């Protein structure tokens, strides 16, 4: 009875280059509740990082969006990593913005 | 800061077992230990735990108030700041106390108790505690009168989370963490909302010495068990329901008097529904 | 159109890491509004929609108070749950609860709710007549019975005739410009190869609240409902919220294809194609 | 309340 996490890493809005705009993570469908999420900028921990409050789905299965301001550029790469009693070694899903 | 917990409670008897566990980057090893008066001296000569510290069989220089760090190499300091602070209280280091309950131990949903703990020995301190695991005391200064030490422990309004077993413990001036034996227990039941049970006698509440009567605790709701109970304070009596052919839920005890029968459920042993109406048996 | 409110409960043990945790959230409809976190320094009940946040200080004063009193109520019923299932204290367990009601277009009740879950499958539910329960096992039984003599369901159903509607409404009222005005979804498609004999075509829509929609591709007015990558509705952060449907195509066939769009923010239902 | 107001213990 134990469910893994779905991840979604995508922004806000729209990307464009040098504007300002929001990183999001958002995890769900995973049982227990305890998770551990990072927004990583090249490989390292992004600091200033916000979550929504835990709630859940018709199923009981939880979700959480966690999220940074940030502005995007073409070198820099940002991706999400998550952590849950399911998984052996932690997920890292790079931010794509075509998805 | 790491989480510092003592388990199976902080409250333990000398001889008895109570483990440490500091957990802190999501792991429960490397950790030092510190008594609250030396804040940056870990205890046991800077021993570095390697795991969970167990102290078993307890004495009373494990008593004391305890805060953890756990190691955090890449860091300026080579650990972590200061845990919440555990208080390990060890008993049975002086004769007990005693607990009684006002006006009883009976207590409607929604109303007060009052417990006081009393000894002729001199204690500065009292403890109250519920029997359970990770539960906290609660503390009280005794007050000092005509030769007695007591405290006045209010309990309510009452609901569930409020009802068990209580025990309460006495500590003597220069040693706040090593408390006496504990008193003999007390157990506070709620009473209520559970719809009151029906009380009745068989063949009668009218009995001679030396023929038999038996009284019956019915209900038409799933109670479990039922607890029938005499005025007069020794311990009730506890049978387990049956079903009934036109669906009601009795037991039957076979034996004067004035009792009040109560319904429970499984698993649930202190709370208790409202009591029966009384029935007065006569011998 | 019809409406809710829910509150969600989370009650979870963490022998070792933690003291138990109680978190409540509110919600109307796809809009959270309330939270209250048992785990901060001082717990209180606090906004987490703009339209709340003139609520006088008597509401967040009582909503806190409760949420302390409920915290509670859990921490209890979780050790309750281990003796039940006859579980060891050195475990780690999860009570969830959900209980609100909806409304219609006149703002009278539609339907009531109240269920309960531990360790992520069913409990106990309160059933549709709002006078029964439905258990989901012997341990859930136990509950049923004493609930069922200490007459819960008619306190919830007073709850959800009255109250539950009552705040509903009022907060309909107080968030109406927000929560009673769907906007509709901003949409576009997009074109990426595969190979050199095939493609993948996305359809976005973005911007949307409330979060039901529907979007479906067509292959000359079929429904590719079979071979379409749908991902899961996902929140901006802003309170609207985003998803895709994507669609591998052979190369030179993108005309064919043809995006549908449904949305209660737009007048007619849209039809895209990729150019 | 807007909460359940109600108490309910299993
Ligand atoms: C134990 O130590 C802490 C300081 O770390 C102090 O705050 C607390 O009040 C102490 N508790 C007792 C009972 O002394
Ligand atoms: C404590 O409560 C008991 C009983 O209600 C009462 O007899 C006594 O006045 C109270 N106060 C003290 C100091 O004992
Ligand atoms: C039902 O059955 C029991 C056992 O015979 C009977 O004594 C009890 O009085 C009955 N109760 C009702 C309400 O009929």
């Amino acid at each position: 009875i134990q469910r893994t996490p779905k991840i979604q890493v995508y922004s806000r809005h729209p990307a464009e280059n040098g504007k300002s705009n929001f990183l999001n993570c958002y995890v769900s469908g995973f049982h227990p509740s305890d998770i551990e999420v990072d927004l990583l900028k090249n490989g390292e921990r992004i600091e200033k990082v916000e979550h929504s409050d835990l709630s859940f789905s018709k199923d009981w299965s939880f979700y959480l969006l966690y999220y940074t301001e940030f502005t995007p550029t073409e070198k820099d790469e940002y991706a999400c990593r998550v952590n849950h009693v399911t998984l052996s070694q932690p997920k890292i899903v790079k931010w794509d913005r075509d998805m | 800061k790491p989480f510092l917990s003592a388990w199976p409670s902080a409250v333990v008897p000398r001889g008895g077992h109570v483990t440490l566990r500091c957990h802190y980057r999501h792991r429960f090893n490397n950790f030092m230990l510190y008594k609250e008066d030396r804040i940056h001296i870990p205890i046991f000569h800077g021993r570095i735990f390697q795991e969970s510290f167990n102290m078993s069989p307890v004495t009373t220089a494990h008593a004391g108030n305890y805060t953890c760090r756990g190691s955090h190499p890449h860091s300026p300091t080579g650990w972590s700041a200061p845990s919440n602070p555990v208080v390990i209280m060890v008993t049975g280091n002086h004769r007990k106390p005693s607990l009684l309950a006002h006006p009883g131990p009976l207590v409607k949903s929604g109303e007060r108790v009052i417990l006081q703990c009393w000894s002729d020995i001199m204690f500065e301190h009292f403890f109250l505690h519920k029997e359970g695991i990770s539960k906290d005391p609660s503390r009280l200064v005794g007050q000092i009168h005509d030769g007695v030490s007591k405290a006045n422990f209010s309990i309510g309004p009452m609901m569930l989370a409020l009802a068990g077993t209580y025990r309460c413990y006495g500590s003597v001036t220069h040693t706040p963490y090593q408390l006496s034996a504990p008193s003999d227990p007390l157990d506070i039941v709620v009473t209520g909302p559970y719809e009151k049970p029906s009380l009745s006698a068989q063949p009668g509440p009218k009995v001679q010495a030396g023929e038999s009567v038996t009284l019956s605790c019915s209900s038409r709701s799933s109670y479990d068990m039922y607890h029938l109970s005499r005025e007069g304070g020794a311990h009730e009596r506890r049978l387990p329901a049956v079903r009934k052919v036109n669906r009601t839920f009795q037991a039957d005890f076979p034996l004067g008097g004035t009792y009040r029968c109560f319904g429970s459920f499984r698993h649930s042993p202190y709370e208790w529904s409202d009591p029966s109406d009384p029935l007065l048996v006569s011998v | 159109g019809s409406h809710s409110m829910r509150y969600f409960y989370t009650a979870m043990s963490r022998p070792g890491r933690g003291e138990p945790r109680f978190i409540a959230v509110g919600y109307v409809d796809d809009t959270q509004f309330v939270r209250f976190d048992s785990d901060a320094a001082s717990p209180r009940m606090a906004p987490r929609a703009p339209w709340i946040e003139q609520e006088g200080p008597e509401y967040w004063d009582g909503e806190t108070r409760n949420m302390k009193a409920s915290a509670q109520t859990y921490r209890e019923n979780l050790r309750i749950a281990l003796r039940y299932y006859n579980q060891s204290e050195a475990g780690s367990h999860i009570i969830q609860v959900m209980y609100g009601c909806d409304v219609g277009p006149d703002g009278r009740l539609l339907r009531g709710h109240d269920q309960s879950a531990y360790d992520g499958k069913d409990y106990i539910a309160l059933n549709e007549d709002l006078s029964s329960w439905t258990a989901a096992d012997t341990a859930a039984q136990i509950t049923q019975r004493k609930w069922e003599a200490a007459r819960v369901a008619e306190q919830l159903r007073a709850y959800l005739e009255g109250l539950c509607v009552e705040w509903l409404r009022r907060y309909l009222e107080n968030g109406k410009e927000t929560l009673q005005r769907a906007d509709p979804p901003k949409t576009h498609v997009t074109h990426h190869p595969i190979s050199d004999h095939e493609a993948t075509l996305r359809c976005w829509a973005l911007g949307f609240y409330p979060a039901e929609i529907t979007l479906t591709w067509q292959r000359d007015g079929e429904d590719q409902t079979q071979d379409t990558e749908l991902v899961e509705t996902r929140p901006a952060g802003d309170r609207t919220f985003q998803k895709w449907a994507a669609v591998v195509v052979p190369s030179g066939e993108e005309q064919r294809y043809t995006c549908h769009v449904q949305h209660e923010g737009l007048p007619k239902p849209l039809t895209l194609r990729w150019e | 309340t807007s909460t359940l107001q109600e108490q309910i213990g299993w």
